[PDB]
């Protein structure tokens, strides 16, 4: 939301069987954020390895 | 015609570039996967850079 709040908050696809071929999908944008996370969790430290 | 194998047959199916990622993947799954096809040739889509 500090980067792309409109893309983060609004999902790109609204129909299960009809998804527009968006260049920057909300899930696609969130994929980079998931791949770019590193912090400390309850059980230890959480990071992203291999982007997946 | 140029291969001497008698137990091997070659078939070609036309898979057009569907103008949607969902349409392309769904068309591939419904046609190529259901055809038990082996190998696929990749070609550029209508967009010059995509």
């Amino acid at each position: 939301t500090m980067i792309q709040p409109e893309l983060a908050l609004i999902p790109s696809t609204m129909n299960c069987m009809e998804v527009e071929t968006t260049n920057l999908t909300s899930g696609q944008y969130l994929s980079r954020f998931l791949a770019n996370t590193t912090f400390r969790g309850l059980s230890g430290s959480i990071r992203v390895k291999g982007s997946t | 015609k140029r291969h001497g194998s008698w137990k091997i047959q070659l078939n070609a199916t036309s898979v057009t570039h569907k103008p949607n990622a969902i349409q392309m993947a769904l068309s591939v799954c419904e046609d190529l996967i259901s055809s038990q096809v082996y190998a696929i040739l990749v070609s550029h889509p209508p967009t010059p850079n995509d």
